[PDB]
């Protein structure tokens, strides 16, 4: 019985499997700053389900067989190439930018419809609320343009405000410095190409711009890069908070019956993210597209409707 | 007609179920098998008409409009596949349905006895037409020639479903074997004489009379190769059948009426052939040369003699294959040079010696050099005329010099002179190329061994 | 809102209609009418923000004001017959005053300016309810009255419908706005043939409500509202692409598709009356309609408007919208020409 | 300024197939469409249509009117009878108005 | 009768025949909203759900019979009246006095 | 085992498909016991 309206009258209400220990947890930090690892203790000791960070590739990961597809099929998006040339006429700097919001608009309807659907909670890395530190990062260096900050905050106008915020905000401070020096430890020849400038403005716009917003809504947790090693405190701080602020108090079953029937559908979450706002960086014309969406029902099992693809290996298909 | 209607309707699962590299050889091979079987309607009659049931029949007249329009259909395929390549397999199989769907309107259009029944298929040939010039043209203004089409036939087609109507209430029937018997005539006053003018007007602007004409040049010009072909070659002899078929029941207010039209038609003519001497694109040229032959066919339909009747018919039939072929003609340079500016490659003969030779076949027929059915028909509406009032052969005549003269200035500006330097592109003509010309030039002439087949009723 | 009482709202709605279908007297007529616009309101409230408040009160405004002229002319009507009987009326101030309210509650011209406001201002699940189910009833009652109605009043109200109704939707690039133009258009022949045969009246009506189902079903499916949000349906769903085009062509009375038969009869029924520069007005003035449908097939189906790149993030998930009934509709909305005899079903 | 593909080159068919008939890339698809255009356009609708219209059976009446115009020159000669008459119908069967 | 779809004396006329060409006609659009149906959401159009496009064509065949019945009965009816009322008022129906064209005149309009 | 996440459709609904053909199934049935029925009123009505 696929949720619906039907299954909610039925009694699949999402008040009967919460409990306290469902929670929307989001783990927040400058580049290479270990949020990562962080991220996963807290769900393997919180037994929470983990989301690894949302990249490009997102999307793949979820549909068809789940592995990659070509580049073309992302638009031509690379952060390799951000790196390399952020100022590059083809405006790949902007369109990484708004493929990357719409994958982390996806993904965090994904962790919802899991938190709703099931009661188990989830650790994010980053997410929508954060996204924008990014945006405002390439702006300031001059890296994108300020029309396509303004498509981007009229992208984020209509989407974010049909989501509920995270129950947990964690954030692992760590000074550019620090950040600067682990980026060349790691030894990614592009990555090492970027400049405390651009780091600096990350860090401006977390505390300046997400941290004192979520503080408003949300259960903000700050520790260093040394106290993040104490992966058992950080779960003793967040198993000892009080919860008593943000929209998640005023939720009832059916307020959650509307967010569920939002987040299942993904093309209704991503809606918007295609608004129609001709913006060089962002806007395809009719041959290109209809060229490589010719090319995207040829890919194995993307033809028909899943479960209707004779070519990998779907049977009865006369009696479906 | 369920011989034709029924074949034609398995087109469209034979070309939905063919494997995906034999579309084009299946539609054409047996929308080929169909246009052999049209000559079974031959089958006429000194005195009666054709009449198969209560909705279809065939006369001497729908007769060779039908085997034009089951003709044209492989023509089309053939002169749209190269254009077409790298369209994708699904939107190719929808351009071939809506050519077998414009033969199915086609062919149900030419033979319905019922004139209301007319008007619903004369009417649902717009809607393939303007989808395949909106959709498959090349150009923005092709949008613009879409609406000009749909909206000239529809400012005259609504009068005429209105008079239509009227008329059934009046006379009880528009069977059009009733009305040869039933028809009363048609008394001087108002309400008859707008009555008249929506009996026509929707017929006149498909010919189209000039004044009247404006929507034509544009969509040649946007059109693809195949609906420039069965545009000109079919869709303007719609109105002149839907004419020829109505007048029985206008008259004797068409000795009057018809003034105005035949005065727009007389002079129009050599408007629109001195137009044709000045005209830079090719296309909009042999676009206008249409309008010049069918102003003959306006003044023969509305004079109503049986020698007008009969030069008619032969210039309907003439005119469309000649035109059609020349749109071929046109097109198969414009494959090479992607323009259809007349004057940018010149000297065509020296590097396409038999395609020179389909240009000048199709001036010939488009000048009307006897004996061909195109002087044929032409000449009988002279005669005609001429017992109408002697002063026409003034301006008739003087038709006849300017028509050789653009037909003669295409030839010459496109084959000979010295050739562009740097078009150097002009591959050699493909055998589909030439066998388009030769499915055109050869049956027209072989008509002149057997005019009669092509004379209409009136013989 | 709760599932189960959207449903219940909605059947109250349905019955509201259906008890001004069913009654003989007046006053269950009214109740009707009053019955369903309660339950309206909620459906067109269910967004919450101030643009459907804004649609809500309008519309609420409007359809209080008719009901109480409604209620005038039944009470006149009690005053000069004593009887509370649905039928034709027995004076002609009361006739007046019931077309007048009927004419309000379709939203026909001069009371037209709330039916575009209304429509664009709340969802199209609530604009689709509005623009078919609601007209059921008011013209359930024309139906019955249509003896005592004064002719120059109702073709007045027609002509001006067909007018204002084509004038309006050239100027419009939302589809909300277009559709409210279309219906104003489209009442207009309804009421015109009413005086000439009812059952034309009910014809037009039901292809009518097919067709715009058929378009708001399709606008559903893919969440547009907007010209441009609709021009990317090539790029998602080629096939609702085609979809629409016939769809659009049928609404604009082209032969052979099925939108054609309602004109093609209440030409024929005007004709019969020897109306003949009404039909033919009517006929030509309606190709002002079909203009600003072929502007939407233009940039919908026959070219391919530019994309943009998170399209593609599109392709990798089905539509899951329910689109009921909408393989019947466009079938019914296009192909339903060669059945035209079966029109005397609705005698 | 957007993301547009550029315009393809033209190609030219003879430069991979130099016998290309002009219909189809793939060379076997494009001979048997050749043939089906040469076979069923000149073989049959050509040649028999010209053979099945050469042989039309005395298309409308022509020929019978001669044989029956020839009958009736030869009887009313004979008999001393007109040629032919100005009245097509008998008076006999026409009652005048007034 | 009184909001009855096919009153009782409906049921004195011929059936419409199970092969009657309107009823396959309507049988052909219920097969075309099941290649719709399929084509909307993705599915093989030919292939997919053969009992979903079996359902699809009868459900169009078995209200189409019902309709075509009712339409049959109406024009039946129409006629019915239109005799009987014919009948009624023999006065408003009289047998016109019919001439041959021998003797009727009528104007002649050359053609010259 | 193509698909990351199982469709929706990945196996056929044998209630739904069972009653989809048992109703059509039902309906023809119905309609030709109807057709019969219909045409022996019309032939008896008739005197047939
Ligand atoms: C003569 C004039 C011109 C012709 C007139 C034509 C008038 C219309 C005729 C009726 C059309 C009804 C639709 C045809 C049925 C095909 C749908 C189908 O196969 O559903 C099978 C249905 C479910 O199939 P599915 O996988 O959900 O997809 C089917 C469509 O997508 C389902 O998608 P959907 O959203 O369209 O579903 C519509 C249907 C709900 O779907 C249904 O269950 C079909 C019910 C059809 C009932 C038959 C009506 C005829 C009997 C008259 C009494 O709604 C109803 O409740 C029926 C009204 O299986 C059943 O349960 C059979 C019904 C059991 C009783
Ligand atoms: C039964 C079913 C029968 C089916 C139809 C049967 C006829 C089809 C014939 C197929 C012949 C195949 C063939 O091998 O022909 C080779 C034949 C000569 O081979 P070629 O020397 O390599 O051709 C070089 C150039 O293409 C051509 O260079 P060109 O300029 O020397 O030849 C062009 C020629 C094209 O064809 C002709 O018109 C021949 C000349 C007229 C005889 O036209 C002319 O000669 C120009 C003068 C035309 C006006 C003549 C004055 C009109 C007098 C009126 C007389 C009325 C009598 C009463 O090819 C052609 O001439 C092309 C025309 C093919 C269509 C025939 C149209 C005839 C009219
Ligand atoms: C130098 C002078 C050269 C003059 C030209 C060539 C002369 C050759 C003459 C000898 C040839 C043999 C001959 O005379 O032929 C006999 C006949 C003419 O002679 P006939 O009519 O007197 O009779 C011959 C046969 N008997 C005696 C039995 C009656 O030729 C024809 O009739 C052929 C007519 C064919 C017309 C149909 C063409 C096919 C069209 C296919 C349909 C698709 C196209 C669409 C058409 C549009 C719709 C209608
Ligand atoms: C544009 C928008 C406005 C629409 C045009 C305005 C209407 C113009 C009407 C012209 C007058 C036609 C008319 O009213 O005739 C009525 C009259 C009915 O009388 P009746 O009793 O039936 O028979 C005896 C005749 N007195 O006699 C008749 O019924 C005969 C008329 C037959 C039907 C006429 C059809 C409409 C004629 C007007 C259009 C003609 C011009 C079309 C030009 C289009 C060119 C693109
Ligand atoms: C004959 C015409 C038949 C028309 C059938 C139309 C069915 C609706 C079209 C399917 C669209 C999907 C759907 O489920 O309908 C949407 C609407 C519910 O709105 P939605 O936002 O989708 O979800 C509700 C949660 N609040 O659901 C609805 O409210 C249905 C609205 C349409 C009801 C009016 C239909 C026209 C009147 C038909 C009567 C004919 C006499
Ligand atoms: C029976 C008696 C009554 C007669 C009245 C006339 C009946 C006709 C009206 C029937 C209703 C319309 C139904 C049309 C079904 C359309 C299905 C189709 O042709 O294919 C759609 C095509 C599929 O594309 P896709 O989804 O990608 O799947 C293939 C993979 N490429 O999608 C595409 O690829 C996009 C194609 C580009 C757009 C081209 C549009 C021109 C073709 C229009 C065809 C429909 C005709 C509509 C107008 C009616 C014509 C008479
Ligand atoms: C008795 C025989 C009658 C023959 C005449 C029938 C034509 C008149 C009826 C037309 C009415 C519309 C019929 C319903 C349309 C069904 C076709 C369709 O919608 O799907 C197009 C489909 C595209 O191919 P596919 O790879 O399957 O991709 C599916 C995309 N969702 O195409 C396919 O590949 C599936 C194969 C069947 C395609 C049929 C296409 C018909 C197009 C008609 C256009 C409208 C008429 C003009
Ligand atoms: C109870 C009423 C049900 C009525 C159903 C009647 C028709 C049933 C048809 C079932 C078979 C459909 O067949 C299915 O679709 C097409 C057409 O054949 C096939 O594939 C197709 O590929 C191309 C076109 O794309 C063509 O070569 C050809 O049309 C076919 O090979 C599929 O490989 C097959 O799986
Ligand atoms: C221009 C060529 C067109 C090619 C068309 C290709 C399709 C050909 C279709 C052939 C149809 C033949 O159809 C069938 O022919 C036979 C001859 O054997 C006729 O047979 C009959 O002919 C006549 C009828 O008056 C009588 O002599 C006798 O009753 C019988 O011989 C049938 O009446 C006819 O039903
Ligand atoms: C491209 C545009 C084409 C435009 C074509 C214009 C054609 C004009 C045709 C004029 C003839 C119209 O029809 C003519 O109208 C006059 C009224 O004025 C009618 O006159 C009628 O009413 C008058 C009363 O004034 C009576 O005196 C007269 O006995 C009676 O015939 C005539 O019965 C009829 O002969
Ligand atoms: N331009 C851009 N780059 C992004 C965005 N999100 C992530 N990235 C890039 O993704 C890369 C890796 O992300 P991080 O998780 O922060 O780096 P990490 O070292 O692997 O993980 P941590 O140790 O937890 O910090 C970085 O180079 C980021 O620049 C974004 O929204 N915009
Ligand atoms: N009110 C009108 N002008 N028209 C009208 N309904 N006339 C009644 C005549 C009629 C026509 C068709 C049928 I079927 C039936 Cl049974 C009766
Ligand atoms: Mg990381």
């Amino acid at each position: 019985l696929q949720y619906g309206p039907l299954a909610y009258i039925l009694g699949e209400k999402a008040t009967k499997k919460m409990t306290e220990k469902s929670k929307l947890i989001t783990v927040d930090g400058n580049i290479c700053s270990g949020k990562s690892k962080l991220a996963k203790e807290i769900a393997e000791k919180l037994g929470l389900k983990h989301f690894p960070e949302a990249g490009i590739h997102y999307v793949d990961s979820t549909t068809g067989d789940g592995k990659p597809l070509p580049v073309q099929f992302s638009g031509n998006c690379s952060l390799e190439k951000f790196y390399d040339d952020p100022k590059s006429n083809d405006g790949n700097s902007y369109r990484l930018q708004a493929w990357l919001y719409a994958s982390r608009l996806l993904q965090y309807a994904d962790a919802l419809e899991h938190l709703l659907s099931t009661g188990q909670g989830v650790v994010l890395e980053r997410s929508i609320y954060s996204d924008f530190v990014f945006l405002e990062a390439m702006y300031r260096q001059g890296f994108i343009r300020k029309q396509c900050v303004d498509h981007y905050n009229q992208v984020k106008k209509v989407t974010i405000c049909e989501y509920l915020p995270p129950h947990v905000v964690v954030y692992v401070d760590v000074p550019v410095p620090e950040v600067q020096s682990r980026i060349q430890k790691k030894g990614n020849p592009h990555e090492m190409k970027i400049t405390s400038a651009y780091l600096q403005d990350i860090e401006n716009a977390y505390k300046g711009t997400f941290l004192p917003e979520m503080s408003e809504k949300c259960e903000v947790l700050q520790y260093s890069a040394w106290e993040a090693q104490d992966a058992e405190k950080v779960v003793e701080d967040i198993e000892y908070l009080k919860y008593d602020k943000g929209p998640w108090l005023d939720q009832n079953d059916r307020k959650l019956h509307k967010l569920r029937m939002l987040v299942q559908d993904k093309l209704e979450v991503l809606n918007y993210t295609s608004i129609p706002v001709f913006l060089p960086e962002v806007t395809v014309g009719a041959h290109q597209s209809d060229q490589v969406f010719q090319e995207f029902t040829e890919l194995p099992g993307r033809k028909y409707r899943a479960g209707y693809n004779e070519d990998v290996g779907d049977k009865w298909i006369w009696l479906k | 007609m369920l011989k034709y209607i029924i074949p034609t309707i398995m087109l469209m699962p034979l070309t939905w179920l063919s494997k995906n590299n034999m579309i084009w050889v299946n539609s054409t091979a047996h929308s080929l098998l169909i246009s052999f079987t049209s000559l079974l309607l031959m089958n006429q009659f000194g005195d009666n008409s054709l009449n198969f049931s209560l909705l279809f029949f065939s006369d001497s007249l729908s007769t060779p409009l039908l085997i034009l329009t089951m003709w044209l259909l492989p023509l089309m395929l053939m002169a749209s596949q190269h254009h077409l390549s790298k369209e994708n397999l699904t939107r190719k199989k929808l351009f071939i349905t809506m050519l077998i769907s414009l033969q199915l309107f086609l062919i149900m259009t030419f033979t319905a006895m019922e004139l209301i029944l007319f008007y619903i298929l004369f009417e649902a040939t717009l809607v393939p037409t303007l989808i395949i010039i909106t959709r498959w043209g090349n150009q923005t203004e092709r949008l613009n020639a879409g609406l000009y089409f749909l909206f000239y036939t529809l400012a005259g087609s609504l009068p005429l479903l209105v008079a239509l109507i009227y008329i059934q209430n009046t006379v009880g029937s528009l069977n059009f074997l009733m009305l040869q018997y039933w028809v009363q005539p048609v008394h001087n006053s108002w309400s008859n004489v707008f009555m008249w003018l929506a009996c026509m007007m929707a017929f006149m602007v498909k010919m189209p009379l000039y004044g009247l004409h404006l929507w034509l040049p544009k969509a040649h010009v946007e059109a693809p190769i195949a609906g420039s072909m069965v545009l000109a070659a079919v869709l303007l002899k719609l109105g002149g059948y839907g004419m020829l078929r109505i007048t029985l029941i206008l008259n004797p207010m068409t000795d009057f009426m018809a003034y105005p039209f035949i005065m727009l038609s007389l002079w129009g003519m050599i408007m629109t052939s001195s137009i044709c001497l000045r005209q830079t694109d090719l296309k909009s040229l042999i676009a206008y040369s249409s309008v010049s032959h069918m102003a003959l066919v306006i003044v023969a339909i509305l004079i109503q003699t049986p020698w007008s009747y009969m030069g008619a018919t032969a210039l309907m039939i003439a005119h469309g294959l000649t035109s059609s072929m020349l749109f071929c003609l046109a097109n198969s340079n414009y494959e090479r040079i992607h323009s259809r500016t007349m004057i940018l490659a010149r000297g065509l003969q020296t590097l396409l010696p038999l395609m020179a030779t389909w240009w000048l076949l199709a001036s010939l027929t488009n000048l009307a050099l006897p004996p061909t059915i195109n002087l044929i028909g032409e000449l009988f509406v002279v005669m005609s005329t001429f017992s109408w009032s002697n002063i026409t052969i003034i301006l008739m005549g003087v038709n006849m010099v300017i028509t050789a003269l653009y037909s003669l200035y295409m030839l010459i500006m496109t084959q000979r002179g010295k050739y562009t330097y740097h078009i150097n592109n002009i591959s050699p003509s493909f055998t589909r190329e030439n066998a388009l010309m030769s499915l055109h030039i050869l049956p027209l002439l072989l008509l002149t061994l057997n005019p009669k087949i092509i004379l209409g009723p009136l013989y | 809102m709760n599932p189960i009482i959207f449903i219940i709202i909605l059947l109250t709605i349905m019955l509201g209609t259906i008890i001004v279908m069913i009654s003989s007297h007046w006053l269950l007529v009214w109740i009707g009418f009053e019955m369903n616009m309660l339950a309206i309101i909620p459906i067109m409230m269910k967004n919450h923000n101030p643009r459907a408040t804004e649609a809500s009160t309008k519309y609420f405004l409007t359809q209080s004001t008719a009901s109480m002229l409604l209620m005038m002319a039944v009470i006149i009507n009690l005053m000069f017959s004593g009887q509370w009987t649905v039928m034709k009326l027995f004076n002609p101030m009361a006739s007046m005053l019931m077309t007048m309210a009927l004419a309000m509650k379709l939203g026909m011209a001069p009371f037209h300016f709330w039916v575009p406001e209304v429509t664009q201002g709340i969802p199209l699940s609530s604009g689709l309810i509005l623009l078919t189910w609601q007209k059921l009833a008011p013209m359930s009652v024309l139906y019955q009255i249509f003896p005592s109605i004064n002719l120059n009043l109702i073709l007045t109200l027609s002509v001006l419908s067909i007018l204002i109704g084509g004038w309006g939707g050239l100027n419009q690039t939302q589809l909300r706005k277009i559709m409210a133009y279309s219906s104003i258009a489209h009442m207009g022949w309804m009421t015109a043939v009413l005086p000439y045969n009812p059952t034309m009246t009910l014809l037009n009506l039901i292809i009518y409500i097919i067709m715009t189902s058929t378009m708001f079903t399709m606008f559903m499916a893919n969440s547009t509202t907007t010209t441009l949000s609709l021009s990317h349906t090539w790029n998602k769903t080629p096939i609702m692409t085609v979809l629409i085009l016939a769809t659009l062509l049928s609404m604009g009375g082209l032969p052979p598709l099925s939108g054609f038969m309602p004109k093609w009869m209440i030409i024929q029924e005007m004709t019969k009356n020897n109306s003949i520069i009404l039909p033919t007005f009517m006929a030509i003035t309606a190709l002002l309609n079909l203009y600003f449908y072929m502007r939407l097939t233009y940039s919908t189906t026959l070219t391919m408007f530019p994309s943009t790149n998170n399209m593609k993030m599109k392709w990798q998930f089905p539509l899951m919208k329910k689109m009921t009934f909408l393989p019947t509709m466009v079938v019914l909305s296009t192909m339903m020409l060669p059945l035209t005899p079966m029109l005397s079903v609705l005698e | 300024r957007w993301q547009e593909d550029p315009e393809p080159e033209d190609e030219n068919l003879y430069e991979k197939n130099p016998d290309s008939h002009g219909y189809d890339k793939d060379p076997a698809v494009d001979i048997w469409n050749m043939r089906v255009v040469f076979f069923f356009g000149f073989s049959i609708v050509l040649v028999l249509g010209s053979t099945f219209v050469a042989y039309l059976p005395d298309y409308r009446m022509q020929e019978w009117a001669r044989r029956e115009a020839e009958r009736l020159v030869k009887y009313r000669e004979a008999h001393g009878l007109p040629i032919m008459e100005s009245n097509c119908f008998d008076p006999s069967k026409i009652q005048l108005p007034e | 009768a009184t909001f009855q779809f096919l009153p009782d004396e409906a049921r004195s006329l011929p059936p419409p025949k199970l092969t009657d060409p309107r009823l396959a006609f309507v049988g052909f659009l219920g097969y075309c909203s099941g290649l719709i149906d399929n084509a909307i959401r993705r599915r093989p159009v030919l292939l997919a759900g053969l009992h979903r496009q079996l359902l699809y064509i009868t459900s169009f065949v078995f209200v189409g019979y019902y309709l075509l019945k009712r339409q049959d009965y109406m024009y039946a009816v129409r006629d019915h009246d239109m005799f009987s009322y014919i009948k009624s008022h023999p006065e408003d129906f009289p047998e016109k006095d019919k001439k041959t064209y021998g003797e009727v005149f009528e104007e002649f309009h050359p053609v010259r | 085992k193509f698909y990351i996440q199982e469709p929706p459709h990945g196996s056929p609904n044998w209630l739904k498909v069972g009653l989809t053909l048992g109703t059509s199934v039902f309906l023809w049935i119905y309609l030709i016991k109807q057709h019969n029925e219909d045409v022996l009123e019309y032939k008896r009505r008739n005197g047939l």
